[PDB]
């Protein structure tokens, strides 16, 4: 019994009850759950005596049922997206930082969305289907090649930097400019929201403001066309820099190369906002909102 | 016979295995006729002769082709989800019917055949060595025993290891998960206190990594969640050391070729790395030297604690990301957890948990070899849990184990919310734990108000909740209310609820009295 220092209320004036005991609630199925339990040690050894007084022989199948009310075990498609790759991707000649990703690991329709439990599903699945030592006899000598780019793929992708940064240099999903004169009578309220959201993966804040509507309230509108203006991008452009050898001699050689590297990035960078604001003031200078508030 | 057994406790891993016996109801682990008590879990040929353990690690690099080793997946297990990223150093596995075989030549002579043993076999020989071992330590013939299992082994590879146990002429009592035989070997100690706690069990092994959620009241648990990850661990260190020390060869030797084709060289740079890890867990500075590597030239080298985790940082955060994606898949916040116990041989280096110390809290407990003084041997905690277990269940019979480990037994009505009383000052205390299953009478003592006489004792519903961060209590739908007539000034009230099977609640305030019934 544990002691706990803590005061009770004292009780009400004029209150009273059958035996000072009122009953107002009770415990349903819903405010409970069941699960199972291990059969291990000397309180369950206890319990089994008991229900073994009570019941005897155990009703197994029956209560299966009952306990299949919570599972705590899964099991997932062989190949959710399984993809030809023709050819085996025309034999998939090993070139580093040129292959293409996700594709190979078959996320498509998923890419930059996803979670280190698919991944981890995913490349193991490849890898058992693919590994060389199981198909071996079945001319898998030949799928080395595909099988040092699973390796690849699986490294370049779980770490969470090195996914974060080929995502950025080249998600290869990137949809064209939205609402261009041959795709008129698209409105202008919702595809440009859905760029943004598509275009949101660098966000520095979660919950970013949507486009809207016709209706859409003044004070909204100004928080989201602040927020686009004055953003704050993760991103950066890594994964296609020059090569060293990865014995250096010493630090001063990866700074010699570190210096192109970092005129070449910056500047990138810089064009890159450029896009960006430039998407920005094709988007301010389309919405008709702003021309019927000042007018206003 | 039930007058007349044998009973032994055994931990059955990828990378090695355990056994243990209990001597005046304590148990200790055997160590066999090398000495070791963690056995690789490797067997090895050489001229006909059969040899495992630590001898057979050592001949690993002369017989290429007579060793086998991490097999215990490959049990009950069928082609398609054959896992052979380990088993390159193995001899490769033959699809034969359903059953994968390896191909090892264990005669004497020369120049016989192969055969072509089955993983079934193996285990079976290999199960016939420990049982054999732990005969010469005891002095009698081990006849039964408990083996520890992970959670995620199907029917198809228990039925793999009971027929392989029966094969080496051994009754497998029960089976029981790593979890539960670590926290067993805890709370079945003279010292040990039975209590409510949040406990996470995280297995480091060689191969794979166990994280799993549990909660442990009335000295019995339930099971919230568990993970099991295959990417990070020992055998990941093992190589990033391997590729330094290899660069560093590389480095020293302008032209030296590089050490990866060689399979002697991959195997003696592995087990020497081995090693060096170890030494350096055991101490602050650690040496590695190789002699006649490659072309007779020999090799040295010094490494220290604070260099190895900067290049081993990163599998640290990977750990890191399966301990938070374990607590957010069992739905629970680092607050919420009390004791984390850290088991496995890859568990006892002091950086991981003062890892986890940094994550958690100060009130959760780490129970981990470098950062309590009362911790156990994270590579013992199976097997000596496993051997108490095989104790502890000899009186029942066979038919009664098979009764007893029904599912009639073990499922019942667990109570998903809390339920308190209130309290108030001029907040809900929790009497039934949370997820509580069904008759676990609990009784707390409150304080008396600051003169007492009439007392209100207020029963109702609670859940938890995260504020940000420190765990507040909820109070929910009311359930019941008490009254107890002229309390002293200071006095203590007793009040005991009990949630008896048929959902019925009983209710008792008394002063050192009122009781109610709840439907
Ligand atoms: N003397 C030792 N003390 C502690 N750890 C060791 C020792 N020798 C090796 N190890 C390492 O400890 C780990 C083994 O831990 P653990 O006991 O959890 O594994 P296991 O029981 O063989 O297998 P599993 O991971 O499948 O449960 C490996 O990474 C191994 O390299
Ligand atoms: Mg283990």
């Amino acid at each position: 019994a544990t002691v706990v220092s803590l005061p009770l209320p004292t009780l009400p004036e004029g209150w009273a009850a059958e035996k000072d005991f009122k009953a107002i609630g009770k415990l349903t199925q819903e405010g409970s759950s069941m699960r199972t339990l291990e059969p291990v040690g000397p309180h369950f050894l206890a319990h089994a005596r008991r229900v073994r007084h009570k019941r005897t022989f155990s009703e197994d199948d029956r209560i299966q049922a009952q306990a299949k009310a919570k599972k705590i075990e899964q099991d997932s498609d062989s190949d959710i997206s399984e993809e030809e790759d023709p050819m085996l991707l025309a034999r998939d000649a090993k070139d580093w930082k040129t292959q293409d990703h996700y594709k190979v690991l078959g996320l498509s329709k998923y890419r930059w969305r996803a979670t280190e439990d698919q991944i981890k599903r995913a490349h193991r699945k490849k890898v058992l289907k693919h590994h060389p030592d199981k198909k071996a006899a079945a001319g898998r000598a030949d799928d080395d090649n595909f099988f040092k780019c699973i390796q690849k793929a699986a490294e370049i992708l779980l770490d969470p930097v090195k996914r974060r940064q080929f995502d950025s240099v080249d998600e290869e999903a990137d949809i064209p400019p939205p609402t261009k004169k041959q795709l008129a009578k698209g409105n202008y309220y919702e595809l440009w929201g859905k760029v943004f959201e598509n275009e949101a993966r660098f966000s520095k804040i979660q919950p970013v403001p949507g486009f809207g509507n016709e209706n859409s309230t003044r004070e909204e509108v100004e928080a989201f066309y602040n927020f686009w203006y004055n953003f704050d991008s993760w991103r950066s452009f890594e994964y296609l820099d020059e090569d060293v050898p990865d014995d250096n001699e010493n630090r001063d050689q990866k700074r010699h190369m570190e210096r192109k590297n970092a005129n070449a990035r910056k500047k990138k960078k810089a064009e890159d906002n450029a896009r960006l604001r430039k998407l920005v003031e094709e988007a301010q200078a389309g919405d008709e909102r702003i021309k019927r508030f000042r007018q206003e | 016979a039930p007058g007349e057994r044998v009973v032994i406790g055994i931990t059955f891993g990828n990378s090695n295995s355990s056994i243990a016996h209990t001597v005046d109801d304590k148990a200790e682990v055997i160590a066999n006729e090398d000495g070791d008590r963690q056995i690789p879990t490797i067997l090895s040929y050489v001229d006909g002769d059969e040899y495992y353990g630590q001898q057979a690690k050592n001949f690993l690099v002369r017989n290429p082709k007579n060793t086998v080793a991490y097999f215990r997946d490959i049990l009950g297990q069928d082609f398609k989800s054959v896992d052979p990223t380990h088993n390159h150093a193995s001899a490769h596995p033959q699809e034969a019917g359903d059953n994968v075989v390896f191909t090892i030549k264990d005669k004497a002579e020369e120049d016989a055949e192969p055969s072509t043993l089955t993983v079934s076999e193996i285990a079976t020989r290999y199960l016939r060595r420990l049982v054999g071992a732990a005969s010469e330590y005891l002095g009698k013939k081990v006849t039964s025993a408990v083996i520890t299992i992970p959670t995620n082994f199907t029917e198809k590879q228990k039925a793999a290891l009971i027929a392989a146990a029966a094969a080496a002429d051994l009754e497998v009592l029960q089976l029981i998960s790593e979890p539960a035989a670590a926290v067993l070997a805890y709370d079945a100690r003279p010292e040990a206190t039975i209590s409510d706690k949040i406990i996470v069990v995280a297995d480091l092994g060689g191969s794979r990594s166990d994280v799993t959620v549990l909660a442990s009241r009335s000295g019995m648990y339930t099971i919230l969640a568990t993970v099991h990850d295959y990417e990070y661990h020992g055998i990941a260190l093992d190589k990033v050391l391997i590729d330094h020390f290899s660069k560093e060869f590389l480095k020293k030797n302008p032209g030296a070729k590089d050490p990866r084709e060689n399979p002697r060289s991959l195997a003696k740079l592995r087990l020497e790395a081995e090693s060096t890890k170890r030494a350096l867990s055991r101490s602050t500075n650690a040496s590695f030297s190789v002699e006649s590597l490659i072309d007779g030239l020999d090799f040295a080298s010094t490494i220290n604690r604070l260099r190895y985790e900067t290049i081993a940082r990163t599998v640290f955060e990977g750990f890191n990301r399966l301990v938070e994606s374990a607590v957010k898949k069992a739905g629970l916040d680092p607050l919420d957890v009390d004791e984390v116990i850290m088991s496995g041989g890859t568990s006892n280096t002091p950086r991981i948990a003062a890892n986890f110390r940094y994550i958690f809290p100060e009130s959760t407990r780490i129970l981990a070899p470098s950062t309590d003084p009362s911790a156990l041997n994270p590579s013992e905690l199976q097997a000596r849990g496993a051997a108490l277990q095989a104790s502890l269940i000899q009186e029942f019979e066979t038919e009664d184990i098979e009764q007893s480990t029904h599912a009639a037994v073990t499922t019942m009505p667990h109570v998903t919310n809390a339920i308190g009383v209130v309290s108030v000052s001029e907040k809900f205390v929790p009497i039934i734990a949370p997820e509580t299953a069904v008759p676990a009478r609990r009784t707390v003592h409150l304080d008396a108000p600051k003169e007492g006489g009439d007392v209100l004792v207020k029963v109702v519903e609670g859940s938890t909740h995260i504020n940000v961060r420190e765990k507040v209590w909820k109070i929910g739908s009311t359930l019941a209310e008490a009254a107890v007539r002229g309390v002293k000034k200071g006095a203590k009230v007793e009040v005991t609820i009990n949630v008896n099977t048929d959902l019925t609640v009983i209710v008792t305030a008394r002063e050192v009295g009122v009781r109610g019934t709840l439907s």
